[PDB]
C-alpha cells in the first residue's frame, strides 16, 4: 500500500505521464515505455492510473491518421505540432520498440518515422489489450474504456484504415472485439451502490 | 438561484483554549461551558468585549472570536 | 559624469534654497528652464539619484513658482518626466519610480494616472506602462484613507485630489485608454488574472469590464475560466447578471480544467457557487456526476481537491446520497437487475444540468478510484467510503497541492525507515523468452527488443 | 457596455441607464445592442428630450448612433410608430424660437463684439 | 385587526409592530433555522420551520410571550414552507424540501394528509382562496413544476404545470380563478378553471424572489435578485411601476391597515440582511 521508494517512482511516472504534451516521437516512445512500466507496477495489485489511460488515448488520437474530430472521451486531446502523425505508408510493417527511440532526430527520414509510428501504434494496441485484461474488474470499466472503443472505431473508419496497414487493422479489430466482449461482461455485472449499510451501535 | 450562504454554516463544533468541543447555545452559554468560567463573569466578558448578547456561537467572525480569546487569557490589563 | 552629478545635486540644493527664499526674473526663470533640460539629460544618463533630484525640484516648483498660496506644479514637465521614465529601458529606474514615489504618494499617483492618460492618448512602451499599471495594486478605501500627499494637502475640502472617487476615475481613464488602444494576448491574460483583486476594485463603474469580460467569457476555454473571477466579482459588487449562469458553468467545466494551473482559483469559485443556498438536487447531482466522470481522468493533485468537496456537498444536501447509497426497494426490480445489469441513466455531454439524469446514478467512479496507485488518494476516497462523522472538511488543506507537493512530502519523510524488498528475483529480467523456467516473461521484454 | 445597455433596458433601469449615459464606445455599445431594446431606448430618451433640454452633446449623438446601428429595427417592427410619433412632436417645440433665434444673436453678438473692442482699447492703455 | 406581523432571518423569527415599525418580539426557540414564520389569521399563534426539518407552533400575546404549544419532527428533512388554512382554525400545510407536501390538524400528533408527485426541491405552496375553493392546495418545486391537489382524493395532483425554470414563488388570485407562478426572471399567469396558461411576463434580469397581492386584490408586485421591485396590473398585467434596492432582495410584502385593507407600508428583506419599510399614510 505504501513504500518510501516504490510508489514515489509511481508518482514520478504520474508526473511525466499526466504532463508532457508530446512534442516529438521520442516523447511518444518514452510515454509508451513508462506506460508498460506502470503496467508492470500495477499488475496483480490492480490499482488505477488515469494519467496512463489519458496518455494512451492521447497518443492514439495524436498519431492522427485523418484527425480527432469530435466526441472522443474526456481525455485532453492535444496537437501534433510538427505533423507528428501517420502518413499513407501502409507498406512499412510493425516492429519492436528500442531505446534509441529515446533520442531526438530532426533530420529523421519519413520512412523511419512511418515505421516508428506504426510500431508505436502496434505496441499501443498491445498495451490497451493488456490493460483491458488486467482491468476487467473495477466497475468503472465501461466509463473508462468507452473512449477506447471510440478511438478504436474512429481509426477503424476508412479514411484511417487507408493509412493503416492490414496488420494494424487486424490488431485494432482484435482489440475492439475483446473490448466489446469485456464491456458486455461489465454491463451484465454492473450493480447499483449500497455503501453505508451501517452496523448500528448498542 | 444564486443566494449567498456565507453565514448558513454555523451549527458546528468549535475548538477553544481548553476544550475542542463547542456547539452553539448562546455566547454566554458557551463561555459558561468553558471550564472555570461562570455566568456572571461571562456577562462581564461579553460587555467588555462589545459582542452582542443576542447573537449565538457560529455567528462570530475571526477577529472578535480571538478578541474573546485574548481577554479570557488576560483579565487584568483589561481593568477588572 | 560623477562630478557632473555633484554639480547637479549642488544645483538642486541652491535652486530649492533660492525658491524657498523667494528684467532679472526672466533669466531667473531661464535658469530653471535650462535646468529642466539638464535634468532630462541627467535622467537619460546616476538616473535614480537624478530622479530624486527631479522630484525635489518638482516640489520646489509647486512650492514657490507661483504668487498664490496654491502649490501648482507643472503637469506638462511632469508628463515629460513620465514619458522619459516609460521610454527609458532602465527597469531599475522604473522600479525606483514605482516603489519610492508612486507606491507612496497620492499626488504622484493621480497626476501619474493623468499623465498616462495623455501619454497613451498620444509595444515596448506598452509593456512598460502595462507593468507599471500592474505595479499599482492597492486601492484606498476612503477619503480619510488617502491621508498622505507629497505636496499640498488641499484646504479645498472638496478637491478632486481629496476625493477618492476622482482618483479611481483617473486611474479608470488610464485603464480605459490602455484597453482601448488594445493590449497583447498575454497582457490580457495577466489582467484577467489579477483583475478582481487589484484592478476591478479600482474602477468607479466596472460595467465596461462586465461587457469585455462577458465577451472573453463567452469566447470559451481557459480564458473563460480566468474571466469567471471577474464575472463573480461583478455579480457580488454591482449585481448585473448572465442569463443562464449554472448551465454556462455546466458547459464550462470540461476535461482540461483538471490539468489547468488555474484550477485552484476555479475550484474556489466552484465551492462558493455551489455553496450558494438555492440549488436543486438534480443540479448538484449533475455537477457531482460530471466531475466524477472527470475524476476518472483527473490528476491525483486534483482528486485531493475535489473529493473532500464531494463530502461537503453530500453533507449540505442529504438527498443526493442515493448516489451514495441506492437501495432497490422491490423484489421485481431486484429480479430484473440480477437478470440484466443496471445501465447508468446519467446522460453525458447533456446540455442543461437540471435535466441531466444524474439523479438515479451512482458513484462507481469513486468506488473504482478507491483502487488508486497513491495511498493518500486511496484514503481520500476511503473517507467517502466509511462514515460521515466530521462536520466539515476545509478546502485550504487540499488546494495548492501538486506533484511537487507530493514529491516533497515523500522526500520530507524519514531518510529511510528500514524497507522491504521483493524476494526470489528472476535472472531473466531482460531475457526475451525464458521458456525453461516456466515464469511468464516481462511484458516489457516481450514488447521491447533488447539487442 | 452593450450588455449593460441590454440588461438595463429590458428591466427598465434608470440608474444603469445613467451609468451608460455618463460615458466612441457609444458607437461600440449601439452596434452591440439589440433591436426592440433600441425602440425602448428611443421612447424613454424622448421622455428625456422633453424633461431636460440642456446640453445635448451626448444623447443626441446617442440617438444618431441608435438610428445608425438599429434604426432599421423599427421598420421591421413598425407597429410602434408612437415610439417615433412622440418624438415627432417634441422636435417642433424645439424649433419655435428658431424663427428668430438667429435674430437673437446678431444684434447681441455685435454688442459682444463692441466690448471686445472696448477691451482692446484698454489692455494696451 | 392587529398590529402584528413576523419576519425571519436565520435561526430566529421576529414579530414586528405595524404602528411603531419596530421589532415587537424576537423568538429564538428554533434549533437550526426558521424558514417561514406564519401566524394564524386569528392573530395569536405562530408556526415556523427550521433547517432541521422540525416545525414549531406557539402562542404570543401582545408583548414578550413565547409559550410553546406544539411541534413536529416527522419530515426528517428540512421543511421549507408551512401555511394555515385561511378558512379552518385547525389545519395547515407544509412543503418539506424532500418531495413531501402534507396537511395537519392541530388536535392529533399525526398529519391528516400527505401528497407526493414532485421530484426536485419543493419549496413553495399554499391553500386555494375561494368559497367554492374548499379543499385545494398548490405547491411549486425546483422541479419546474407546480401541482394542485384536492384534499378529498389523496392520489396525485389534480393539475400540474411545468415551466422551463425552477419555480421560485407561487400564489393564486383571491377570485378563485387563476394563479401566478414565478419561475426565473419570468412569471406566468395560468388559469385554474380551464387549466390553461394565460400569459408569460418578464421584466427582470435576475430571478424573481417574491410576489404579492396589492391594493384590493388588484395589483401584483414582483421582487427579484436584481434588487428589483415591480408593480403590475391584474387586468392588463402591464408594467405599472417599480423601484430598486441596493441589495438583491429575498422577501417582500406590503401590509395593510385594517377594514378595507388599505395598505400601510412595504417591508422588503434583502440578501444583505436589511428589512426596509417604505410607508404611505392617509
Amino acid at each position: 500500500h505504501f513504500h518510501q521508494v516504490c510508489t514515489p517512482a509511481m508518482l514520478a511516472i504520474a508526473r511525466y505521464l499526466g504532463q508532457k504534451v508530446p512534442a516529438a516521437l521520442s516523447d511518444f516512445a518514452v510515454g509508451i515505455y513508462l506506460s508498460i512500466l506502470a503496467l508492470q507496477y500495477q499488475d496483480f495489485a490492480k490499482r488505477y492510473v488515469p494519467e496512463m489511460m489519458n496518455f494512451l488515448l492521447n497518443t492514439l488520437c495524436a498519431l492522427a491518421p485523418e484527425r480527432a474530430k469530435s466526441k472522443l472521451g474526456n481525455f485532453p486531446v492535444h496537437e501534433p505540432p510538427a505533423g507528428i502523425r501517420i502518413k499513407d505508408a501502409t507498406n512499412t510493417p510493425i516492429r519492436q520498440l528500442n531505446c534509441g527511440d529515446c533520442l531526438r532526430k530532426d533530420e529523421l527520414s519519413p520512412a523511419e518515422t512511418s515505421s516508428l509510428q506504426i510500431a508505436i501504434l502496434s505496441t499501443a494496441t498491445a498495451i490497451l489489450k493488456s490493460a483491458a485484461d488486467t482491468w476487467h474488474k473495477l466497475p468503472a470499466f465501461i466509463e473508462s474504456f468507452q473512449p477506447a472503443l471510440s478511438v478504436a472505431q474512429h481509426l477503424l473508419t476508412k479514411p484511417n484504415a487507408s493509412h493503416l496497414p492490414s496488420s494494424l487493422t487486424s490488431k485494432l479489430n482484435d482489440l475492439a472485439s475483446h473490448l466489446s466482449r469485456l464491456l458486455q461482461l461489465s454491463r451484465l455485472s454492473r450493480r447499483p451502490l449500497e455503501l453505508h449499510h451501517h452496523r448500528p451501535l448498542a | 438561484s444564486l443566494v449567498s450562504g456565507e453565514k448558513t454554516n454555523f451549527n458546528h463544533i468549535l475548538r477553544l483554549l481548553n476544550t475542542n468541543v463547542d456547539g452553539k447555545q448562546k455566547v454566554v452559554y458557551a463561555l459558561t461551558q468553558i471550564k472555570g468560567v461562570g455566568r456572571r463573569y461571562s456577562n462581564l466578558v461579553c460587555k467588555k468585549a462589545d459582542v452582542d448578547l443576542k447573537k449565538r456561537a457560529g455567528e462570530l467572525t475571526s477577529e472578535e472570536l480571538e478578541r474573546l480569546v485574548t481577554i479570557i487569557q488576560n483579565p487584568l490589563a483589561y481593568k477588572i | 559624469p560623477k562630478w557632473s552629478l555633484a554639480a547637479a545635486e549642488a544645483l538642486c540644493r541652491v535652486f530649492v534654497r533660492l525658491l524657498a527664499a523667494g528684467t532679472i526674473i526672466n533669466w531667473l526663470r531661464d535658469r530653471l528652464s535650462d535646468y529642466d533640460g539638464v535634468l532630462l539629460s541627467m535622467l537619460q544618463s546616476l538616473a535614480v539619484h537624478a530622479l530624486v533630484l527631479a522630484m525635489a525640484v518638482l516640489k520646489a516648483q509647486a512650492q514657490h513658482l507661483t504668487d498664490r498660496e496654491e502649490a501648482i506644479f507643472p503637469r506638462s514637465f511632469f508628463l515629460e518626466i513620465i514619458a522619459v521614465v516609460l521610454e527609458s529601458p532602465i527597469e531599475h529606474l522604473r522600479g525606483h519610480f514605482s516603489e519610492n514615489f508612486v507606491k507612496k504618494y497620492d499626488d504622484i499617483r493621480f497626476y501619474t494616472f493623468e499623465a498616462i492618460k495623455h501619454f497613451l492618448t498620444e509595444e515596448d512602451v506598452r509593456n512598460n506602462v502595462f507593468n507599471l499599471l500592474l505595479s499599482i495594486e492597492d486601492v484606498p478605501e476612503s477619503n480619510d484613507s488617502l491621508e498622505n500627499f507629497f505636496i499640498e494637502r488641499p484646504p479645498k475640502k472638496k478637491h478632486p485630489l481629496l476625493s477618492l472617487s476622482q482618483h479611481k476615475k483617473q486611474a479608470q481613464e488610464a485603464w480605459l485608454a490602455f484597453m482601448h488602444l488594445g493590449l497583447s494576448k498575454e497582457q490580457r491574460k495577466k489582467v484577467l488574472e489579477v483583475m478582481s483583486a487589484s484592478i476591478a476594485p479600482w474602477f468607479t463603474k466596472p460595467e465596461m469590464l462586465m461587457d469585455f469580460l462577458t465577451d472573453c467569457y463567452n469566447s470559451g476555454g481557459s480564458v473563460s475560466l480566468l474571466a469567471l473571477s471577474g464575472v463573480f466579482y461583478l455579480i457580488q459588487e454591482r449585481n448585473l447578471d448572465y442569463p443562464e449562469f449554472y448551465t454556462k458553468l455546466y458547459s464550462l467545466l470540461d476535461a482540461d480544467i483538471l490539468h489547468s494551473k488555474y484550477r485552484s482559483r476555479f475550484f474556489r469559485l466552484l465551492d462558493t457557487f455551489l455553496a450558494s443556498t438555492h440549488l436543486p438536487a438534480v443540479l448538484v447531482a449533475s455537477f457531482i456526476k460530471r466531475l466524477a466522470r472527470l475524476a476518472l481522468n483527473a490528476p491525483p493533485s486534483a482528486i485531493v481537491v475535489i473529493v473532500p468537496w464531494f463530502y461537503n456537498l453530500f453533507k449540505k444536501h442529504p438527498l443526493t446520497t442515493f448516489m451514495m447509497h441506492r437501495v432497490p426497494r422491490t423484489k421485481e426490480e431486484r429480479e430484473k437487475l440480477e437478470k440484466d445489469g443496471l445501465d447508468d441513466p446519467f446522460l453525458p455531454n447533456e446540455t442543461d444540468p437540471m435535466e441531466t439524469r444524474a439523479i438515479d446514478s451512482c458513484l462507481w467512479e469513486i468506488v473504482q478510484l478507491q483502487s488508486h496507485y497513491h495511498p493518500n488518494v486511496a484514503t481520500i476516497c476511503k473517507i467517502i467510503s466509511e462514515q460521515f462523522t466530521k462536520q466539515a472538511y476545509n478546502l485550504e488543506d487540499f488546494l495548492d497541492h501538486s506533484y511537487g507537493s507530493l514529491l516533497e512530502a515523500e522526500m520530507t519523510k524519514e531518510v529511510k525507515k528500514p524497507p522491504v524488498i521483493e524476494f526470489m528475483i528472476p535472472k531473466h529480467i531482460f531475457t526475451k523468452a525464458a521458456p525453461e523456467e516456466e515464469k511468464k516473461d516481462s511484458l516489457l521484454v516481450s514488447l521491447w527488443d533488447f539487442g | 457596455l452593450g450588455t449593460v445597455l441590454n440588461q438595463a433596458l429590458r428591466t427598465d433601469d434608470s440608474d444603469l441607464l445613467e451609468s451608460c449615459l455618463q460615458t466612441l464606445i457609444i458607437q461600440n455599445t449601439i452596434n452591440r445592442m439589440d433591436s426592440s431594446l433600441a425602440g425602448t431606448l428611443l421612447s424613454k430618451l424622448a421622455a428625456r428630450m422633453h424633461r431636460r433640454p440642456g446640453r445635448a452633446f451626448g444623447l443626441m449623438r446617442w440617438i444618431q448612433w441608435t438610428l445608425v446601428a438599429h434604426g432599421g429595427a423599427l421598420v421591421t417592427q413598425p407597429d410602434l410608430i408612437n415610439r417615433l410619433t412622440e418624438l415627432s412632436r417634441v422636435l417642433e417645440e424645439r424649433s419655435r424660437g428658431l424663427s428668430s433665434l438667429l435674430a437673437l444673436k446678431g444684434k447681441l453678438d455685435m454688442l459682444d463684439a463692441q466690448l471686445k473692442y472696448r477691451k482692446a482699447l484698454k489692455m494696451a492703455g | 385587526t392587529n398590529d402584528l406581523f413576523a419576519v425571519t432571518a436565520g435561526p430566529r423569527v421576529e414579530i414586528f409592530s405595524i404602528r411603531k415599525r419596530e421589532p415587537l418580539k424576537t423568538i429564538g426557540r428554533f434549533d437550526s433555522e426558521a424558514h417561514c414564520g406564519e401566524i394564524r389569521p386569528d392573530g395569536r399563534v405562530l408556526v415556523a420551520g427550521e433547517d432541521t426539518g422540525r416545525m414549531q407552533v406557539f402562542d404570543v400575546g401582545q408583548g414578550t410571550r413565547a409559550v410553546i404549544l406544539k411541534t413536529w419532527h416527522i419530515h426528517k428533512q428540512p421543511v421549507w414552507v408551512t401555511k394555515w388554512s385561511p378558512t379552518e382554525l385547525t389545519t395547515l400545510m407544509s412543503c418539506s424540501d424532500d418531495k413531501t407536501v402534507r396537511l395537519w390538524d392541530l388536535p392529533s400528533n399525526d398529519p391528516t394528509r400527505l401528497f407526493t408527485g414532485h421530484t426536485d426541491y419543493v419549496r413553495c405552496g399554499a391553500f386555494m382562496p375561494g368559497s367554492a375553493n374548499s379543499n385545494l392546495l398548490v405547491s411549486g418545486s425546483y422541479d419546474e413544476t407546480v401541482r394542485v391537489w384536492d384534499a378529498r382524493a389523496p392520489g396525485g395532483a389534480v393539475m400540474t404545470f411545468k415551466h422551463a425554470d425552477p419555480i421560485e414563488d407561487v400564489l393564486p388570485l383571491p377570485s378563485g380563478t387563476t394563479l401566478l407562478a414565478a419561475s426565473g426572471n419570468a412569471i406566468s399567469v395560468l388559469d385554474l378553471v380551464a387549466a390553461k396558461p394565460l400569459r408569460l411576463i418578464t421584466n427582470h434580469q435576475k430571478t424573481v424572489t417574491s410576489l404579492s397581492l396589492a391594493s384590493q386584490g388588484r395589483r401584483v408586485v414582483s421582487g427579484s435578485l436584481d434588487g428589483h421591485v415591480k408593480v403590475f396590473e391584474t387586468t392588463s398585467w402591464n408594467v405599472v411601476a417599480g423601484a430598486k434596492y441596493p441589495s438583491p432582495i429575498l422577501s417582500l410584502s406590503v401590509i395593510t391597515a385594517g377594514a378595507s385593507h388599505d395598505d400601510r407600508h412595504l417591508a422588503v428583506g434583502m440578501q444583505s440582511g436589511v428589512l426596509s419599510i417604505r410607508t404611505r399614510l392617509s
